[PDB]
DNA sequence: ATCGATGTATATATCTGACACGTGCCTGGAGACTAGGGAGTAATCCCCTTGGCGGTTAAAACGCGGGGGACAGCGCGTACGTGCGTTTAAGCGGTGCTAGAGCTGTCTACGACCAATTGAGCGGCCTCGGCACCGGGATTCTGAT
DNA sequence: ATCAGAATCCCGGTGCCGAGGCCGCTCAATTGGTCGTAGACAGCTCTAGCACCGCTTAAACGCACGTACGCGCTGTCCCCCGCGTTTTAACCGCCAAGGGGATTACTCCCTAGTCTCCAGGCACGTGTCAGATATATACATCGAT
């Protein structure tokens, strides 16, 4: 039953959940196309926003797909209850 | 500039013995000036609406209560109303 | 370097969001959500910071580029 | 010339008067800028303040803390329905999600 | 399959599918309680205005809650398909 | 009289929105988020209203309080 | 004629002045009514064109809101611009 | 006298397809697209202008606040018309 | 699953660093005066909203019957959580460079601001043709067999 | 696949009324010209972002395995759709009153603007104590021996 156990601890906890090295990289490779192959810097609390931000719209994402999934008459989620509360909270609330 | 000073003065009144962080300092920061915009916003473009030029209270008295929910925007207007009241009487 | 958003951290977001069971197809579909949503914030952000005559994203940069897509993050512009 | 008394000290507040009119007048919001909208902008602000500082102070005497981390701010704002439904599209940064482990 | 011919037949169309005076008559109903108790007077393109929006939000959200009702294996349209659309739409693109 | 609001009408909403097939506790909330959204919008029409030294909720307050809220409408006030 | 001079048929003058009596900032540059009435006039030429194909398909020489709203609906994008708006007496674009 | 756009969006409009016409009430919705997208785009450029210290809404906020509202085939085309309307413009 | 192991709240013990109180300073806010226009306020015209009545007639309502579908039960079998050994890359902690943010100082194009003048655009008015409705052709789907 | 029988568009009349073209007028945009200041722009300081190295070491990962659960099937049984007859209230067309939107004209008083002081708030600096771990003690709390 160590799902109880945390989920009931990453449910306190505060920290980020990403790692910030595969984070800051992942940004750098995002970056690099939009500014037509020229590299921009990040200031250091410029990734800790971004990644705060991701974060949280990634755990308010798995909470939607969450009651989707248990409308669905299950307790997995499957990408379909992913890709359907993207659409339910609509263009620019759920992409 | 920012409301560190005032976040701090309201939270020695309400809560005497308890402090603030440095990173809820800078949540209490842009909340107050999130707020701020929303509501000098809302009562600008309520000025726009009926073609005036001046922010009175009435603009943020209306904009409080557009933008407030339904409790805190009697409370809210409350607080506006006795301090105005109050300022006026100098 | 989307593989480095590693399964690990993606079942530990979703066990922050409550989430009992997880299937293995959430794992590349998590990734291509994270790849729109930071698509999407990082545009906006090189929109405004190549607006300003600067070559460093700062961290308001984020922050207004948030406000404009209306999810507003506290803790970081003031 | 008299002692200067400050505008936010005759309305009985804590919030400034004087530099919430020049933000308001300095904003573009329009070209002109009553006298009494800096004080009840500062007082709804000043409420607004308290409002989620008492909750927060709330939330830290209940984690046996006697200091606001931004844990606390967001079990304040999360658990009053009235600024839940004020600040619904706000994250609040380092803050935990609230508990909610569903019991289905 | 009257369903069919009748879902056809009203999405060709544009008119307003309430009836344009108890809808009225519920706008006036909810507003006099807002007004203090003084009446208030609408115009005539008000109360079309504010039933052209309830009438689209309504089919909005009656588009959302079938696709959830169709996540769920299900046809029949069921209230807490609506309150799942509500709940996962947000508290301000919902309620 | 939310009941004027009659069940052929919300059949009729609901057909518009592809729904093939209506349960009977459909209508009974339907005339509940209903009633939800009109006393968001007449109140915030109202409040726009009594802004103005006005007694009629004319066209503008509505669409007004409607774009306040996120859901601008067209072909009205403009 | 401030417009004519653009090359364009959205007036210069007009947003000009909506740009300085509408309080958006101090000053005004000479470049931006151009640049905005430019902008205007290419989005209202896209739902334009996009509104009389879709007249035209439902064999109508005349634009009724109905053909605007199968000109946004349909067009992938002007979805994004316009998702949240609601087009008056324009029904729903068909699905099941 | 109330002023609208119903002129301009007829002569796009008959610019763009030269045989149609428009409603009174699809007239009334293109008269308030303009509106509400010059009222976003120039709010945008508003707050732009008010992030980066400046008191002029010159063209790199109309082009920023385009480039940062519309969708990215529009915005391409967009700065495009702007960007040429301009250079027409200053070339008088 | 009658107790035994197992996770979990008290509790004192360091210990680091971040909060909070203090001081010096400066620039932003308060006081006092002027002075011009925006908004308060009465007076009036006329729109347009409400209210009423009477017929009509399209849509709502009631009831009945049947068949679609919700939902509970169950079984096969796939795939996910868990545990454990192995491996790897994130994180710390230092260091060193330099690109670029940020600040200052000069100056010049640029945009607000007046006046005079007039052409673009708004209100109103009239005509005509696009579209709504209707009426048979001609075809083209739909349950029962 | 075959039926007779509803169900859909396609040509032709008929007519209403709203779009679109045209005109008079008036006000808002165009044209010159001034002039004060915001922003372009060079020059310089110095923060902090990037890059690197080396060592931990906590987290990721591969593999296997048991079993929870997804998913397809099936069987009662409810209860929603369709149909037919009532029935009722929305709707259209008149008609009439009058409340209140909207405009104008006067006029005060409120708020921008400026100049001067000076106290509130910010940057910096430093003690000290709240909180993060740490580790043995006591207390619930069940799962696997």
């Amino acid at each position: 039953q160590g799902w109880l156990k945390e989920i009931r601890k990453l449910q306190k906890s505060t920290h980020l959940l990403i790692r910030k090295l595969p984070f800051s990289r992942l940004a750098r490779e995002i970056c690099v196309k939009f500014t037509r192959g020229v590299d921009f810097n990040w200031q250091a609390q410029a990734l800790l926003a971004l990644q705060e931000a991701a974060e949280a719209f990634l755990v308010h994402l798995f909470e939607d797909a969450y009651l989707l999934t248990l409308h669905a008459g299950r307790v997995t989620l499957f990408p379909k209850d992913v890709q359907l509360a993207r659409r339910i909270r609509g263009l620019e609330e759920g992409l | 500039e920012s409301y560190s000073v005032y976040v701090y003065k309201v939270l020695k009144q309400v809560h005497p013995d308890t402090g603030i962080s440095s990173k809820a300092m800078g949540i209490m920061n842009s909340f107050v000036n999130d707020i701020f915009e929303r509501i000098a916003g809302e009562a600008s473009r309520l000025a726009h609406y009926n073609k005036r030029s001046t922010i009175t209270s009435r603009e943020i008295q209306t904009a409080v209560r557009l933008l407030l929910p339904g409790e805190l925007a009697k409370h809210a207007v409350s607080e506006g109303t006795k301090a105005v009241t109050k300022y006026t009487s100098s | 370097n989307i593989q480095g958003i590693t399964k690990p951290a993606i079942r530990r977001l979703a066990r922050r969001g409550g989430v009992k069971r997880i299937s293995g197809l959430i794992y590349e579909e998590t990734r291509g959500v994270l790849k729109v949503f930071l698509e999407n914030v990082i545009r906006d952000a090189v929109t405004y910071t190549e607006h300003a005559k600067r070559k460093t994203v700062t961290a308001m940069d984020v922050v207004y580029a948030l406000k404009r897509q209306g999810r507003t993050l506290y803790g970081f512009g003031g | 010339r008299a002692k200067a008394k400050s505008r936010s000290s005759r309305a009985g507040l804590q919030f400034p008067v004087g530099r919430v009119h020049r933000l308001l007048r300095k904003g573009n919001y329009a070209e002109r800028v009553g006298a009494g909208a800096p004080v009840y902008m500062a007082a709804v602000l000043e409420y607004l303040t308290a409002e989620i500082l008492e909750l927060a102070g709330n939330a830290a005497r209940d984690n046996k803390k006697t200091r606001i981390i931004p844990r606390h701010l967001q079990l304040a704002i999360r658990n009053d329905e009235e600024l839940n439904k004020l600040l619904g599209k706000v994250t609040i940064a380092q803050g935990g999600v609230l508990p909610n482990i569903q019991a289905v």
